[PDB]
């Protein structure tokens, strides 16, 4: 079973597949592939909830039914460099505008 | 292979090569692995990249294919960066 | 003397017993080319439905949305024939979505939007409008399925 | 060759005519039409006599008792009708089918009624009580026409299954079968053969007892609809069938050969009947036209 992700983290956006069965440890595992921060400087979040490395994705509410391709779930991503730990912080995307009026 | 992809508002969408090279676009921009793009919103670009990823997944799959879902209010600027980008 | 469509069905008078099974969101029109080319349309399928139905070997089919006649695949393909039934077993056509084109999905959804009369109000360049006002048509594919089946010649 | 000409147009119906038939008599012509009424016509002179109704969807066939007294009618509405022509009155309606029935036939004794249908059955029925005797369920298409021989022994029918069967009416069972679908077939005057149409555009006349091909008609225009041909044997010795180019279409019966076309109706000509004693031939045609026309020859 596929899960589809966005790793979100300020105004960056990554996005990567996993299995249910993989667990949160594997997911920064790919997330250090990309960006170059081993797994023990990232924290990964479910909304506000911090994840626990030993978990599956499956086990933290990751499905293939709320994690589809065409509108994958977000888990929020912060750093730590020794001591020092960084607050969750994603900017949000922009808004369309108004619809228009023969919509 | 990852390529970066940003908005107009600055947003950073981090994707899969194979992935961004569904638009013949994005493969002439990247010709850094990096595209800016000076028109596309994040709301917009984010969307874009949720279509490469279930393009990818469901080309060739000979499986049953969910729907893409497109909301009123995006479809009108989508079209617009669809067809820049041919995707 | 005269050319008939290369896409018709053959009058096998052979019959098949064929499985549509409608594995899209869509209402699914059948749609059956006759022994002249022409397409006929049949019942629809609603989605998450599926019918043994009656026809023949070598008879021609394809698959259309039946509201908006967006094209679909039977069996990851446009066209579907039936072959002989082997060992009392029906022929699945499984019916489902393709991946559209993100333009081709957008369209679609600004098509069910807005009124034709009214998509030359949107404030999108011209050739938009025009896409907009090319709605899908069975006999589109029709002649790009020709037009590709003689490149193979 | 014969020299029939056009001599009375009856312009009764208000859609297209289905069936004529001259009574055995000689005296009246019957048409049925998809207006669901029948009319009869004097044979000699076209004039109107009544119009007969009942029916609720339209009629496909009629067709009279050797008397001339009665007339039995085929109607979409799943029924056939067994009328007394002098009062018109309905003595009885044959509810057995279950989709539209397109044909039907007294026997020569006329106790007997045979019918087919789009329901794939042909239909034995007794005339005085109305119920249904048998059902023959062997045709796996629409059955287009059904026929008595001449004592009554056997029926012919066809069907768009590409088939002609025989069945001998006393116990219901099929003697012989003789691949397009078949559109009509009849037995002859005489009795030896039957005449058959297919829908590609031709007809062959069949000695049934011999199971063989004696001739075959072509020239005229038959893919579509179901076209009744007919032997004219009261001069020379004829074939004659409507066409789906409007044409009457009249050959030699020993050489095949066409010898008259007969111009004036303005679609498709789905009825034709020749009269019992003298040389005049009915046509009748679909919704362009919707009229009967009677032609007259010295030969």
């Amino acid at each position: 079973m596929d899960v589809f992700l966005m790793i979100r983290r300020h105004k960056t956006t990554i996005f990567t597949d996993a299995k249910e069965s993989s667990t949160v440890f594997e997911l920064k595992r790919i997330v250090e592939g990309i960006l170059k921060r081993p797994p023990d400087e990232q924290r990964l979040y479910k909304d506000d909830q911090l994840l626990d490395d030993g978990k599956t994705l499956g086990e933290c509410g990751f499905t293939s039914q709320t994690a589809r391709p065409q509108a994958p779930a977000t888990v929020g991503l912060a750093f730590r460099a020794d001591d020092t730990f960084e607050a969750l912080c994603i900017e949000p995307f922009s808004s369309p505008p108004e619809l228009p009026d023969v919509m | 292979m990852y390529v970066k992809l940003i908005s107009s508002d600055g947003h950073e969408f981090i994707v899969k090569r194979e992935h961004a090279l569904t638009s013949g676009t994005i493969k002439a921009m990247l010709s850094t692995n990096e595209v800016n793009f000076r028109e596309i919103p994040s709301h917009v670009l984010s969307k874009v990249c949720m279509y490469f990823t279930y393009k990818v997944r469901y080309t060739n799959s000979s499986t049953e294919i969910p729907e893409f879902p497109i909301a009123p209010e995006i479809a009108l600027e989508l079209l617009m960066a669809a067809n820049f980008l041919d995707c | 003397g005269r050319p008939r469509p290369v896409l018709r069905s053959v009058n096998s008078r052979e019959p098949s017993q064929v499985i549509f099974c409608n594995r899209s969101p869509r209402v699914v029109l059948p749609v059956w080319l006759n022994f002249d080319g022409e397409p006929q349309p049949y019942p629809t399928l609603p989605p998450g439905t599926g019918r043994r139905i009656h026809s023949y070997r070598g008879h021609l089919w394809l698959f259309r949305d039946a509201g908006t006649h967006d094209g679909l695949l039977v069996n990851q393909t446009e066209l579907f024939v039936p072959s002989l039934n082997v060992d009392g077993q029906p022929i699945f056509a499984n019916i489902t979505l393709p991946v559209y084109t993100l333009k081709e999905r957008c369209l679609q959804v600004v098509r069910s939007l807005v009124k034709p009369e009214n998509y030359r109000r949107l404030d999108i360049v011209r050739s938009l409008y025009e896409d907009l006002e090319d709605h899908p048509n069975v006999q589109k594919d029709l002649e790009r399925l020709t037009q590709e089946r003689i490149a193979h010649q | 060759s014969p020299n029939y000409a056009l001599k009375f147009t009856l312009a009764g119906h208000t859609k297209a005519v289905s069936s004529v038939k001259f009574s055995p008599n000689g005296e009246w012509l019957a048409s049925s039409s998809a207006d669901k009424l029948i009319k009869i016509w004097g044979a000699y002179d076209g004039k109107f006599e009544k119009t007969i109704s009942g029916h609720k969807l339209g009629i496909s066939d009629v067709a009279w008792s050797s008397d001339s007294n009665l007339l039995v009618s085929a109607s979409d509405d799943k029924t056939l009708k067994i009328w007394d022509v002098s009062s018109g009155k309905c003595l009885k309606t044959l509810k057995g089918h279950s989709n539209y029935v397109f044909c039907c036939n007294f026997n020569p004794q006329s106790n007997l009624i045979v019918s087919g249908s789009f329901d794939e059955s042909v239909r034995i029925w007794d005339v005085k009580t109305g119920k249904c005797l048998k059902t023959l369920p062997a045709h796996s298409d629409p059955v287009s026409a059904v026929h008595f021989n001449r004592d009554g022994s056997l029926i012919v029918s066809s069907s768009y299954d590409g088939l002609c069967r025989i069945w001998d009416t006393a116990s219901g069972q099929c003697l012989k079968t003789l691949n397009p679908p078949v559109s009509f077939v009849k037995f002859s005057p005489n009795g030896k053969y039957i005449l058959a149409a297919t829908l590609d555009n031709t007809l062959k006349l069949w000695d049934y007892s011999k199971g063989k091909c004696l001739k075959t008609y072509t020239g005229h225009k038959n893919e579509k609809y179901c076209i009744f041909a007919n032997f004219s044997v009261t001069g020379g010795k004829w074939i004659v069938s409507g066409s789906e180019d409007n044409l009457v279409y009249i050959w030699n019966l020993q050489t095949k050969e066409i010898v008259q076309k007969l111009q004036g109706h303005t679609d498709v000509v789905i009825s034709t009947a020749c009269h019992p004693t003298e040389n005049i031939i009915a046509s009748a045609a679909l919704e362009n036209d919707k009229t009967i026309k009677l032609w007259k020859s010295d030969c």
